[PDB]
């Protein structure tokens, strides 16, 4: 699970 | 059970049962207070009965629950050991006693005298079965009761204590 | 589009979590088959469709109904508004959701089923959609929908009682709406728990005739009656 | 409707979770951004609109696409041909989404910005967008979708370093944007891990100094950095 | 967290 | 500390540490093996510097991980000891050692008469601390390391076996 910015 | 197990500090294993292993959840609950091993209630808290949640996680296992007053109508001289207080079967296990059949409606315990034990004893039924009530309160006897009708062995237990509010 | 492929778009929608879309899909389906009935995957996948895009703006709605009350309590005349016109915006489209499935159940659905299963079915969905109108409904056209789902439930029920056995999870959710109905329509909350407890206690003096995978059906309508039982009950 | 009514019923509608509504609220907020910038709160709700809207659709997107592969590798061509129609719809969405935003950020939040850290955040709000339809578009739109992003990502990057604390949560939500951009667009693990492991070492140096609060700021997107480096890193 | 059926 | 913990009964504890309490998270892998207490490795699968998994609760928080081989050049003559494999400091909490300074780069155990313990210690420090590296790998000294550099004591530790492959 590659995440990215939360906003 | 453990020599200082709370039930056998607290002559519940002795007066009323035999050692055991719980198997059960068994909660008792009055307003918002829950009862554990040994705690204390006025009378006036414990008037009507309480929630007791069963455990299990097969609705068609059946639990029996009894409650009783080994101490009455003293500690001191017990000689109507053990009163019945409330008798309830047909309980499905993940439910509550408000599920299941009254047998004996709930006395409200009014202890004088010293303080009295008022227990809750949990069996686990062998399947559907009819419990014809007693015929009095009075010099009950739950090994005699469970024998009687095939519940074995306890599958859970929980006492308070209570006292004459002064 | 074959009807093995709208059931496939259905299908892909749901999963993309489309859920109108899934719904028109659906929809394409019920009407394509006359008086011949769904089957229980499409009828199944029809109630689904229709529960996820209803269920967003009964979510939406509680939020906004929630609010609104707040800000009437605090006397903000200005937000009041804004939030009412907001309101009518998603009661707008309940009325259309609601709307869309109660004219398929009357003109399709309800009409086609031959079989007991499926006229308690279908007449619980008629009561849910009536039951979901009055949530939000007000005055004259709210005791309109509760007239609409007492006469949709009773039918269900009295087919349910006849004919299916009180283990059945479809006479299990009918019990199960037709509580909720008492408790939060009706405000009647020991009817709620007396016609939730009835159905649980009838069920419960069956359970152990069942076969397991039947038994794990009955049990989870079960658990939801039991846990509302709970709830109504509770301290 | 005034600035106030716009903001206030974006929050409403953020709570109902109707977010296409939220979208619109803030454009309006936004179309007066001249000699005029939007607040922190308010630049925040625009980019919480817009992420919840694209993202259902990213969502959407990629379960699809994968059934579609599933289907393809299976010889199943009314399914693929049926799916990549369905495809082709959700992508119609984010072209038009992006599209909306990316519009809106060229007229006014762009050119608006007079903060270090305002044309850093929308820069970076340029190149996620561009990203997002570098995820899809394929051929000649690909290629300005990919260029568009270097291009926005570089330019919020020279403001970032020359201008920004190494742990300032926009400083590390570009690099960790940037960072993505070139390991899932771009196909280069090497300079993803640089990228995100310069930025994250950079703040790691500075992280004692703030307070509590600067700290769980600061934290939440070290942490994003952390777990795609290992990712990117493992086994 | 009053309840309806699942379907 | 017990004395039946592995590290005691190792030796780790005796030959290269005190007893301490393990207070932080550790995790050693090669590939996808992690390490256990003893657990024999073939000197091919360890040619790399596994991963080190770092546990603690902030980064603010650094670690010092130390690698060192007591029985050197074998542990019937472990004239070397202790043979410094590897050091890494200011691996900051949560993370790992691939996160931190390269104090003294990985070399490859590469064993020989008999079998040799691998052995890693991880230290909390005090803070951001200038750290060298010991000017050659043999004959190194864990607990005076620790001392000069205020290290105090070993908050985890885990060591494998390994011997020459036929």
């Amino acid at each position: 699970r590659v995440l990215s910015a939360p906003f | 059970m453990r020599d200082r197990d709370p039930l056998v500090v607290g002559r519940v294993v002795g007066d009323v049962l035999d050692a055991f292993v719980r198997s059960t959840n068994l909660k008792v609950t009055y307003g918002s207070k829950t009862v554990s091993n040994g705690l204390e209630l006025k009378p006036s808290m414990v008037t009507h009965q309480p929630r007791v949640e069963v455990g299990g996680n097969d609705m068609r296992t059946f639990y029996t629950l009894v409650m009783v007053d080994p101490d009455a109508p003293s500690p001191s001289d017990p000689n109507l050991r053990e009163y019945l207080h409330w008798l309830v079967t047909d309980i499905p296990g993940t439910t509550a006693a408000s599920f299941g059949q009254e047998v004996m409606s709930y006395e409200s315990p009014r202890p004088t005298m010293g303080i009295h034990r008022l227990v809750f004893v949990l069996f686990q039924q062998l399947g559907r079965q009819t419990v014809y009530a007693p015929g009095w309160r009075q010099n009950f006897n739950t090994k005699d009761f469970a024998e009687l009708y095939n519940l074995g062995s306890p599958v859970a237990a929980v006492y308070f204590n209570s006292q004459r509010e002064a | 589009m074959s009807r093995e492929e709208n059931v496939y778009m259905a299908k892909l929608a749901e999963q993309a979590e489309r859920y109108e879309e899934m719904v028109e899909y659906m929809e394409k389906v019920a009407k394509t088959v006359d008086v011949e009935e769904l089957t229980v995957e499409e009828r199944n996948l029809l109630s689904v469709a229709y529960k996820n895009v209803i269920g967003a703006r009964r979510a939406s709605w509680r939020i906004v109904s929630s609010i609104e009350q707040k800000e009437e309590g605090r006397g903000n005349e200005e937000h009041v508004t804004l939030i009412k016109e907001y309101r009518g915006k998603i009661e707008a489209e309940l009325s259309k959701i609601c709307d869309g499935i109660l004219k398929l159940l009357d003109s399709h659905l309800v009409p086609s089923s031959t079989a007991a299963e499926s006229k308690v079915f279908y007449l619980k969905m008629k009561g849910d959609y009536h039951r979901y109108l009055a949530e939000f409904k007000t005055g004259a056209e709210r005791k309109e929908a509760a007239e609409s789902t007492m006469v949709a439930y009773k039918a269900a029920q009295d087919i349910a009682l006849a004919d299916l056995a009180p283990t059945h999870p479809i006479r299990l959710g009918l019990a199960l709406n037709f509580s909720v109905f008492y408790y939060e329509i009706l405000n009647s909350p020991d009817k709620a728990c007396n016609l939730a407890k009835q159905a649980f206690d009838e069920a419960i003096s069956e359970l152990d005739t069942l076969g397991e995978e039947s038994y794990k059906d009955s049990t989870l309508i079960m658990q939801l009656l039991r846990d509302n039982l709970t709830l109504w009950t509770s301290d």
